[PDB]
RNA sequence: GGGCAGUUUGACUGGGGCGGUCGCCUCCUAAAAGGUAACGGAGGCGCCCAAAGGUCCCCUCAGGCGGGACGGAAAUCCGCCGGAGAGCGCAAGGGUAGAAGGGGGCCUGACUGCGAGGCCUGCAAGCCGAGCAGGGGCGAAAGCCGGGCCUAGUGAACCGGUGGU
RNA sequence: ACCGGAGCGCUGUCUCGGCGAGGGACCCGGUGAAAUUGAACUGGCCGUGAAGAUGCGGCCUACCCGUGGCAGGACGAAAAGA
RNA sequence: GUAAGAGGAGGUAUAGGGAGCGACGCUUGCCCGGUGCCGGAAGGUCAAGGGGAGGGGUGCAAGCCCCGAACCGAAGCCCCGG
RNA sequence: GGCGUGCCUAUUGAAGCAUGAGCCGGCGACUCACGGUCGUGGGCGAGCUUAAGCCGUUGAGGCGGAGGCGUAGGGAAACCGAG
RNA sequence: AGCCAUGGGGGAAUCUGGGCGGACCACCGCCUAAGGCUAAGUACUCCGGGUGACCGAUAGCGCACCAGUACCGUGAGGGAAA
RNA sequence: AACCUGGGGAACUGAAACAUCUCAGUACCCAGAGGAGAGGAAAGAGAAAUCGACUCCCUGAGUAGCGGCGAGCGAAAGGGGA
C-alpha cells in the first residue's frame, strides 16, 4: 500500500445553531409576555405594547394580536394591537 | 425479600402529596458573585417530570 | 456515565448525628369532621380503638367541623381549630394532675 | 482572573452582604460603595475579605 | 524500598498506531422557517470596564478636492462637498449616526423580596421579561434604571473552608 | 556434526532419462476401520447473483453402472483464525 | 525460615558471596553536568516525641476536657565533594 | 409439460462457494422465593387486615390485634395545620 | 466518636469507692465492674416412624440391580453400564 | 451426617474501571465441646421516679444511621408471643 506523509485540519469546530426567528405573526392573540422575534441586530424594532430586551427580541406586553408595518427612513416595525 | 429504599435519593428529593417528583433548582455553589439576584432566587426550589416514574417507582417501603 | 441525573443537590437537613434520632414528643393531627360523626367523648384511649389516632403520643384538633358540644380529650389544639370548640365544646389541655 | 479578583461588600452597623467583583490592578485601593441590605433601604457598604 | 502484591494504562478514527481532535461563539456548506453531517471548509473564547455601568445637558463620522509655518501620502486648522464605507473592547455575523457611537454633571438599578406568561428541549442546564412591593440615582418634566449593542469568556452534584441565621 | 567463497578428483545432481530389483500397489479367498456426512437426481460455457454456481436465466454436452489412474474444482477435510 | 533454627562453615580476607567479559598475546582513551554508589560531628524542610507561652466550654468555686505558640526532637531528601 | 434459489442463525441484504446439523429415539431452557408495581376478580368500607404463637383436626378449622395500610398536609428544621 | 473489648506505655481508689447515660464540664438518674456454675424455650439430620395435588429405570440419590463396583490416573480424585 | 463455641481467614464479583467499601468475617484450615451447642442475672436497658437473666419467634423495619453520601451495608429500644 505505502502510504507516506499526509496531514490534519483545524476546521471541526462549529457554532451550536441556537433556535432563531419570528414566532408569533398577526392573526395570532399573545397575552403578556410571549416571545415573537428572534433576532440579533434590529430585524424588528418594537411598538405599539411590543417588546424588547436585553439581546433584541420581540415579545407581548398585552394579550392583544400581532401586526406588521414598514417605515423605511426609520426601521421595520411590530405593532401587537389588542381590543378596545 | 425486602427491597432497600434509596438513601440518598430519599436525602435529596422531594414527592408532592401527589404522586408527583420535585425537588429542588441544581446549580448553586461555586458561582453566586457575578450573577443576578434573579439565578440566586431562582435557584431556589424545583420542579420536574418524567424521570420522577423511576423515582417513586425506587421511593418504596415506607414510599416518602 | 454522566450523574444518574443525581445532579440533584441534598437538601435534608438534620439528615445524620450517630446517636440514633432526637427522642421527642410526635403530635398527631385529626379533622374534627371526622369528629362530626361521633358523638359523646374522646380520649386518647377511646380514639385509637376506634378509628384514628393511634398512640401518636399528643393530639392536636384541626379541620373543618360542626359545632358539636362534648368533651374532646387530648393535649394540644389548633389555634383555627379551637374557634370551632368555641361554638361549641370543651378543652383539656395536657392532661394528668 | 485574580487581578481582578472576587471580593464582597458589607453594609457597617453589623453584617449585611451583596456579591461584587474587583480589579486590584487598577488604581483600586478599598472600596466603600453604597447599595441596599436585607434589612432596612440603602445605607453604607465597605469592602472586606475574599 | 518493583524485593513482592493487586489495579490503572480514554474515546473518536475510511484497519489500527503516530500526526489531528474533544467544550463554548461566528461564518459558510445548509438547498428563502427552523433544523441538517463529515479527520468538510474559513476564523475566534477562557479575559476586559468602577466606569467601557446607570440617568440628564450635548455633538456626528471615515473621507474627497481646494488652501496653508514645522507637518507635509497620514501630526493640525480651514472652506466647500461628503448618509453611513467612521467608530462601536476582543472573531465574525447581524445591527447602529432619529445612537448602541463621543464630551461633561449627580451618582452606583453588577438593587432586595417575587415573577405573569413565552423562547428552548431527551433529562438536566441555558434564554426573555411585564408587572408587583421596599427604597435609591438622575431628570423642570414625560421618564429610564434587576450591569456592558447581542451572540463566546463556562462546571450539576458529592467534600470541605470561611462569616452569619 | 555451526554461516559463506574456492579448487581437484568423483559421481544419475543435471543433459535425460532406459532397463532391472524385490516389496506394496492390481485379480482369488478369510477379517475388515476412520475422519467427513442437511438431502441429493451433481458435465460445460456465458452472464448474473452478497460480487468465484451442475442447483438461477439464457444456453449448454452427453445411454445406465462401474474398474484402475491423475489431481483443477466442489471456496476440498482437521484449526468456533495465532 | 512468622519463628526455633537452618546452611555459610567446625570454612576465616590466597577464604566465603554478587555482578560484567570470557584462553592467551597487544590493550582498555575523554565526560561527575542527571542519576546509582562512598564519605562528611555546619546547615535547609519534615515524624511521633519533649515542652508549655497563649485560648475556650463548663461548675459559685476547688476542679476536669479539648485547642495550641517560642524553642529542643532522628532516619531521610536537599547539601558538600570522591 | 407449465412452474419452482433447501431448513435455521446472522444480516442493509444469503440459494448460498457465510454458519449449525449423517439420520433416528429420548434429556434439554424464561421458573421460583420476598418486595415492589399496573391492572384485574371478588369481601368489607372510614375503616381493612392479623404475624409469631396457642387451641382443635388427622387434609376441619378457629382463637389469637402485637403490628403494617388508611383517615392531612406544608416546612430542612422548631413548628404551623386545611392550611 | 461514644460505649464495649485490647496490643505497647504509664498508672488508681473501697460505698463521698466507683462505669455509663456518645467531645468534655455541672446536675440528675441507672447499675455494683475486673471469680465462676444454669434447665427449658431456638439450630441440626447419620438414623427410625408417618405424609404426599414428589419421580417411575436418561426421572429418581452417583447407586431400584452383588455401587462408592468395574474401569481411568503414581497420585489426591474421577466416575460407567446394568 | 449435620448443626455449635472460639482461634486463624481469601478471591472471583458489585461499584458496568479500580484501592476505601462489597462479596464476607462467607468459603476453606484449626481447636474443642454436646444433645444441643453457646449463652446466661445486669458497672443492663433507657427518660419514663420505666423496665427488670439467657436463648427463640414475630413485629419494630430497609426503621435510625453508616458510606469514593455510589455500590450498597443496615442497628438496639419498645411491643405481642415461646
Amino acid at each position: 500500500a505505502h502510504k507516506k506523509g499526509l496531514g490534519s485540519t483545524r476546521n471541526g469546530r462549529d457554532s451550536q445553531a441556537k433556535r432563531l426567528g419570528v414566532k408569533r405573526y398577526e392573526g395570532q392573540v399573545v397575552r403578556a409576555g410571549n416571545i415573537l422575534v428572534r433576532q440579533r441586530g434590529t430585524r424588528f424594532k418594537p411598538g405599539k405594547n411590543v417588546g424588547m430586551g436585553r439581546d433584541f427580541t420581540l415579545f407581548a406586553l398585552v394579550d392583544g394580536v400581532v401586526e406588521f408595518q414598514d417605515r423605511g427612513r426609520l426601521g421595520r416595525y411590530v405593532h401587537v394591537r389588542p381590543l378596545a | 425479600p425486602k427491597m432497600k429504599t434509596h438513601k440518598g435519593a430519599k436525602k435529596r428529593v422531594k414527592i408532592t402529596a401527589s404522586g408527583k417528583v420535585v425537588a429542588m433548582k441544581t446549580g448553586k455553589r461555586h458561582l453566586n458573585w457575578q450573577k443576578s439576584g434573579k439565578e440566586i432566587r431562582q435557584k431556589g426550589r424545583k420542579f420536574v417530570l418524567a424521570k420522577p416514574e423511576a423515582e417513586r417507582i425506587k421511593l418504596l417501603l415506607p414510599y416518602e | 456515565g454522566r450523574s444518574t441525573t443525581l445532579m440533584r443537590l441534598p437538601k435534608r437537613g438534620m439528615q445524620g448525628q450517630v446517636p440514633g434520632e432526637i427522642k421527642r414528643p410526635r403530635y398527631q393531627g385529626v379533622n374534627l369532621k371526622d369528629l362530626a360523626r361521633f358523638e359523646g367523648e374522646v380520649t386518647p384511649e377511646l380514639l385509637v380503638r376506634a378509628g384514628l389516632l393511634k398512640k401518636g403520643y399528643r393530639l392536636k384538633i384541626l379541620g373543618e367541623g360542626e359545632a358539636k358540644p362534648l368533651k374532646v380529650v387530648a393535649h394540644a389544639f389548633s389555634k383555627s381549630a379551637l374557634e370551632k370548640l368555641k361554638a361549641a365544646g370543651g378543652e383539656p389541655v395536657l392532661l394528668e394532675a | 482572573v485574580r487581578i481582578k479578583l472576587l471580593l464582597e461588600c458589607t453594609e457597617c452597623k453589623r453584617r449585611n452582604y451583596a456579591t461584587e467583583k474587583n480589579k486590584r490592578n487598577t488604581p483600586n485601593k478599598l472600596e466603600l460603595r453604597k447599595y441596599c441590605p436585607w434589612c432596612r433601604k440603602h445605607t453604607v457598604h465597605r469592602e472586606v475579605k475574599i
